């Protein structure tokens, strides 16, 4: 939902949440590996668990709306960088 | 084809979005497989490294 | 009229050399020896054989100078070699004195020498490379070991104080020649440098502008070379 | 009063050592302008015959030059000062005379320097040299300051001390100081973290503490009472670590289009 550009989470996050401690939480996230809903890996000297992939889900009020989002970021990306791509590089263009 | 690559992206790009407005208002049914592709492909995003050339093209051409 | 110009390539090659040398001259007094080095390098290089050569001691003269007012200590083969070796011996003693950081030996050549520096022109240029002497000395010091302490460079050059060594990187760090900084926290000078640039985008740069600048060259290289021969095959021959 | 060579000089004496005045020595030096027309309508060709005429227009804008220092007014001293050089220079120098023109002359080599219009400085030490045929006492003051500055002995300099001799130099070797002071001012910044009070009066050519307070702080260091080298000094030591990323690469696209094109 939240992040288009960046994936990581904090433990800290979850753990204030919950209002679990943060002990537990470093174990909750490595069953949540294992079930799927998320894969990476977790890195514990930085306090973060990054995401390399996210599960698909059912259709959610929240994720229609991110979906949207990031599409029109990407729309307006790729108008901008077909300009570069064109406006260099003239004698193989044709 | 890379120039007409970006073009290509840019057509197809668009279709994407009114797909899910005509979910959201203007009551299309959904077809979930659609949407379960779609939040896919954001998840995968890094960012960029490296790449680069040398000097090596220019000495051969002074050579001749 | 340095500054305005550019100094475009069609010109004979003797001309260039003739450029170049007195663009070097003039720019390094200000000090502007970065400019000026390079212009004179290639000067040298520039000039005709044996036609060329009572130019080319005159530039051979004043090259050695502006290379070793960058900070750089030229090599003592090439003062040997063109057969003026004689001529070049102060110049050679100017290099060992800025090598040292001893001012005595620096200050009494440039006196004994002097009529024979203004005769080649590059009298103005010497009195400069005195900032050299003790410039030359505490950069390759610190870029070798990094953390001395300020009392140790003062001894080595014959500097006054520790004071007078931290004053020479002031003026320097600004440029970037010597490039430390003074941490006046026990009194020493820590070097910046670090290493481990490959895990950085940095070396994708240094590459890109080495390419771009090859590169015009290169199109430059194909266009100019087939015209030689084609006016050679335009002319009537018997 | 009316003045021109040949027949007046008695404004110089009058303007100062001897009395201070500019209210005669530059309040009047308007009329003396119609007399500089015809004088000015002759070095336009110089040669030794010229001497004559070149002499009488240099005695006015000596005069002019002087009014300018006294008054504390750098602008009107630069258009004076200007004139006599050029004047010098009819066989490179034709012109080294008089002692109301000595002190013009060091006085023209610090005012060069303060403005860091480092072209123009060099251009009158080789113009100038009558620095022994007017000999050393003021004239002294830029020369001890270009051998110590380019040595990079900031110790020796001589123009730290140049305020107490003064024929009315003193002004000039305040704003030179000045510059000075700011050089190593904001190097100094970048150097070291926070260190003391003392350190930093101390290689940061101040007089006093309070003098170091005031100067520092429109600096970025020394906003309190309590140093703040700390946060300038920190950025400058760690190059190699800093990676945006996408920001750092700079557009790898353009410069890879560059080199496509030729093949």
């Amino acid at each position: 939902t939240r992040p288009a550009n960046h994936r990581q989470l904090t433990f800290e996050e979850i753990a204030k949440s919950a209002k679990i401690t943060v002990n537990k939480v470093e174990l909750l996230v490595m069953k949540a590996l294992s079930v799927g809903l998320v894969r990476g890996s977790i890195d514990e000297v930085d306090k973060r668990v990054h995401m390399t992939w996210v599960q698909p889900r059912v259709l959610d009020l929240q994720q229609i709306k991110g979906m949207k989002d990031r599409l029109e970021l990407w729309c307006t990306d790729v108008k901008s960088m077909e300009l570069l791509v064109e406006h260099q590089a003239q004698d193989i263009l044709t | 084809n890379q120039v007409h690559g970006l073009k290509g992206l840019n057509s197809k790009l668009l279709d994407i979005r009114t797909y899910l407005e005509k979910v959201a208002s203007g009551k299309l049914p959904i077809n979930h497989h659609i949407i379960y592709q779609l939040q896919d492909v954001f998840n995968l995003l890094p960012d960029a490294s490296l790449q680069e050339f040398v000097k090596a093209f220019y000495l051969k051409t002074n050579d001749q | 009229l340095v500054s305005k110009s550019v100094f475009p390539e069609q010109a004979n090659n003797n001309e260039w050399a003739r450029y170049l040398y007195y663009t070097g001259r003039i720019k390094a007094i200000q000090l502007e020896y970065s400019e000026a080095r390079r212009t004179m390098t290639n000067a040298l290089r520039k000039a005709p054989q044996h036609t060329a050569v009572g130019f080319k001691q005159t530039v051979h003269k004043l090259l050695i100078v502006v290379e070793l007012l960058l900070g750089e200590i030229p090599d003592r083969l090439q003062f040997r070699q063109p057969s003026l070796k004689r001529s070049l011996m102060p110049y050679f003693l100017l290099t060992q004195a800025v090598r040292t950081g001893n001012l005595a030996k620096f200050n009494q050549v440039l006196d004994q020498f002097g009529e024979k520096f203004q005769t080649d022109g590059t009298y103005t240029l010497i009195i400069r490379l005195r900032h050299n002497v003790i410039k030359t000395g505490v950069r390759m010091i610190s870029l070798s070991y990094s953390r001395i302490s300020l009392a140790d460079i003062a001894q080595k050059l014959q500097l006054d104080s520790p004071e007078d060594a931290e004053f020479i990187v002031a003026k320097a760090i600004r440029d970037g020649v010597i490039e430390a900084s003074i941490n006046h926290e026990k009194g020493y000078v820590q070097s910046k440098e670090m290493i481990d640039i490959y895990s950085t985008r940095e070396p994708q740069l240094a590459f890109h502008q080495r390419i771009s600048f090859c590169l015009d060259i290169h199109n430059m290289s194909v266009k100019a070379m087939r015209f030689p021969p084609k006016s050679y095959n335009k002319d009537l021959e018997s | 009063l009316q003045a021109a060579a040949g027949m007046y000089e008695q404004l110089k004496d009058e303007w100062n050592r001897k009395s201070p005045n500019l209210s005669k020595c530059g309040e009047e030096l308007g009329r003396l302008k119609l007399v500089l027309l015809e004088l000015n309508f002759l070095p336009t060709t110089g040669t030794k015959l010229t001497k004559q005429q070149l002499i009488l227009a240099r005695d006015i804008l000596e005069i002019g030059a002087q009014w300018s220092i006294l008054c504390k007014d750098i602008p009107s001293f630069e258009r004076y000062m200007a004139q006599l050089k050029c004047y010098y220079f009819d066989y490179k120098e034709q012109l080294p005379e008089s002692a109301y023109m000595h002190q013009l002359l060091g006085l023209n080599l610090l005012f060069l320097l303060s403005q860091n219009r480092v072209a123009e400085f060099h251009t009158e030490l080789e113009r100038l040299p009558a620095k022994d045929i007017q000999t050393n006492v003021y004239i002294k003051h830029p020369v001890s300051l270009e051998q110590y500055l380019m040595e990079g002995s900031y110790n020796k300099v001589f123009l730290a001390k140049g305020n107490i001799p003064a024929e009315s130099y003193t002004f000039f070797i305040d704003i030179l100081l000045d510059t000075i002071r700011d050089e190593i001012a904001g190097c100094i910044e970048k150097a070291y973290e926070k260190i003391l009070f003392a350190e930093a009066t101390r290689i940061l050519f101040f007089s006093t503490p309070k003098k170091m307070t005031d100067y520092a702080k429109k600096r970025g260091w020394l906003l309190g009472p309590n140093n703040y080298y700390s946060f300038a000094s920190q950025q400058q030591k760690p190059e190699d670590s800093t990676i945006p990323s996408t920001e750092l690469a700079r557009q790898v696209i353009e410069y890879a289009r560059q080199l496509e094109m030729i093949v």
